[PDB]
DNA sequence: GAAGGGGGGCTATAAAAGGGGGTGGGGGCGCGTTCGTCCTCACTCTCTTC
DNA sequence: GAAGAGAGTGAGGACGAACGCGCCCCCACCCCCTTTTATAGCCCCCCTTC
């Protein structure tokens, strides 16, 4: 008894099932509603030396399904159910396999053409425009993304030239977090002019050639 | 910083000092006060009094305390003459400029001095590197003569070409 | 530069493209390409011929899919207004705009303020304020022979 | 909610200041291929051996 | 008188240094920022009328 334990009870029980292929209009139909707890009746006729299976659709869903049987000898099927609270049972073993047909042969095939053109209205064709497009390019004294970038550079403002103390106390701070820093994101932590960092850096601050990468500043002064 | 940062100041704040002319040491809890650094831990303060103030080459540990160290740094013509001499005699190198004038204010005035005293050698970015003179046996000609020499290609030539010449013109 | 040169060589042939055309086709903004045209001509010690009202009405008439009497239509009002002075310091944009605007509602094709700005560049009150600067002459501008789909009398007020 | 009008802003024009930010041109600098260097192996003579 | 390992030679396969090929960076060089002004047109945002 473990999470991974399959409940083969059924298959001792030698319960039989029966795998059923159907269209889609069939089901489509049943997915309708899917809750009213009645789609139809299966009707099964047995004679002297012969058995007929045949399907009827339930009247309200439509606003005959003959069944053909096929032999399950050449292979062995069992279905298994995967439950929500992680415990996997096996429902059965497959007995008997059988096929649904449509009744009608010509008007059949018109609701098959409304299937297909309605599973091409996703599908997409070049239309033919009678007139050349003139809206492409139109005038415009500055692009909306040049002009609201510049607006948040204006806001923004240049970086300003803090006092030495208040950087150095600053770049020393940061130095916990990591051993080496960058130059461009150090500028980005200090938020100070590059000039005036580099200027800053060089008086305590070295930089040490690593072969990994590159040359990177190094915030230890020895 | 925390076990870095606190020394850094340290030491620039010394720098600095010593830029004004206090030669006179200074303790390291009087140090901290003038660098704001009051709250430093207890186990930096042992850590700097033992390993940061003695083995930097600028820490100088006087009567207990500890001063700049502007005896080793150029700060006089006459030293600048004897500290090439020392390189050369012990073979150690030459010095680049700028590390002279930096321990040297005005260096210029010490250059230009010494005049032909001091070997200057340009590096590729235009850094000086300074060696001694030595004036025991020198040798300098016309520049056509290694204009001449330069002319006189050996590189190219074999040892029994080389050689052969000797016995050639009868040497 | 490449942008003031593009508008440089346009000029100089005969076809000129308006700034806002330039910048809607190139990352530099109109001041920009501004700037540069004017240092391009003294550096290259050249100049270019003024440009006149009738350099745009072929592109623009066109672009606005109006009929080619109305494209003469409104040459002829936007060269007789400059000619009679109704609209002294106005951009000849603004005027080719306006008057493409006049001669529009006189025929069966009407384009809105708002279409014929988005075409030539022109914010439609600057074209309501050229348009209401030539209205008072509108018998005048318009050709002689010229078919009134709506009557000058008609034409809208504004 | 659509449209007109009022208020406000953008642009050029000189000149000066000092400094931040963007950009072209080099300059050391790591990573994806290429050829030479190093290494591996089949087919026989050879001195030595029997 | 009759035959083994080893090596020269011929000849095939794998890995490192150099050549690019650029990624990134650093460094001049320039333009931008700001303010003042009168002017005129053009344009955009907000308020108001219906």
């Amino acid at each position: 008894a473990e999470r991974g334990e399959l409940d083969l009870t059924g298959a001792k029980q030698n319960t039989g099932v029966w795998l059923v292929k159907v269209p889609k209009y069939l089901s489509q139909q049943w997915a309708k509603a899917s809750g009213r707890g009645e789609v139809g009746k299966l009707r099964i006729a047995k004679t002297q030396g012969r058995t007929e299976v045949s399907f009827t659709l339930n009247e309200d869903l439509a606003n005959e399904h003959p069944f053909v049987l096929q032999s399950v000898g050449g292979q062995t099927l069992t279905v298994f159910t995967e439950s929500s609270s992680d415990k996997l049972s096996l429902e059965g073993i497959v007995v008997q396999r059988a096929e649904c047909r449509p009744a009608a042969s010509e008007n059949y095939m018109r609701l098959k053409r409304l299937q297909i053109e309605e599973s091409s209205k996703p599908v997409r064709l070049s239309q033919q425009l009678d007139k050349v497009v003139t809206t492409n390019y139109k005038p415009v004294a500055n692009h909306q993304y040049n002009i609201e970038y510049e607006r948040k550079k204006k806001e923004d403002g240049k970086r300003a030239r803090a006092d030495k103390q208040h950087v150095l106390d600053m770049l020393f701070s940061a130095f916990e977090k990591h051993q080496y820093y960058n130059l461009k994101d150090l500028v980005d932590i200090t938020k100070q002019p590059v000039v005036y960092l580099k200027e800053i850096l060089k008086e305590i601050g070295v930089q040490n050639v690593k072969g990994i990468h590159k040359n990177t500043w190094e915030l230890k002064p020895e | 910083g925390y076990k870095f940062g606190v020394l850094a100041k340290i030491v620039n704040y010394m720098k600095t000092r010593h830029q004004r002319g206090d030669t006179h040491p200074l303790t390291l809890d009087e140090i901290l006060d003038e660098t704001q650094h009051l709250d430093i831990g207890l186990k930096q303060k042992q850590w700097l009094m033992t390993e940061a103030l003695v083995n930097n080459p600028k820490i100088e540990v006087i009567d207990g305390k500890y001063a700049f160290k502007p005896k080793y740094n150029v700060r006089d013509k006459k030293a600048l003459l004897r500290l090439l001499d020392q390189h050369d005699q012990r073979g150690l190198g030459g010095i680049l400029l700028e590390d002279i004038e930096e321990a040297l204010p005005n260096s210029q005035k010490a250059v230009k001095a010494l005049g032909d005293q001091i070997l200057f050698v340009n590096r590729p970015d235009k850094k000086k590197i300074l060696f001694f003179n030595d004036k025991s046996c020198q040798f300098s000609v016309d520049e056509e003569f290694q204009k001449l020499w330069r002319s006189v290609t050996v590189d190219s030539m074999d040892e029994e070409k080389i050689e052969e010449y000797l016995k050639r013109q009868g040497i | 530069i490449a942008s003031a040169c593009l508008y440089i060589a346009c000029r100089q042939e005969g076809v000129p493209r308006t700034f806002k055309e330039i910048c809607a086709v190139s990352r530099i903004s109109k001041k920009e390409i501004g700037r540069c045209f004017k240092l391009i001509l003294k550096a290259l010690e050249t100049s270019v011929d003024l440009i006149t009202t009738g350099d745009f009405m072929s592109r623009f008439c066109s672009n606005l899919c109006l009929p080619k009497q109305v494209q003469m239509a409104a040459t002829h009002i936007a060269r007789k207004a400059v000619e009679l002075d109704l609209v002294p310091g106005r951009s000849p944009i603004s005027v080719a705009a306006a008057a493409i605007y006049m001669a529009s509602q006189a025929s069966a094709e009407k384009r809105t303020q708002k279409e014929i700005g988005d075409i030539a560049g022109v914010a439609d009150v600057t074209i309501r304020q050229s348009y209401r600067l030539i209205y008072p002459r509108a018998p005048d501008l318009f050709p002689t022979d010229f078919k009134f789909d709506t009557p000058v009398d008609k034409l809208p007020q504004l």
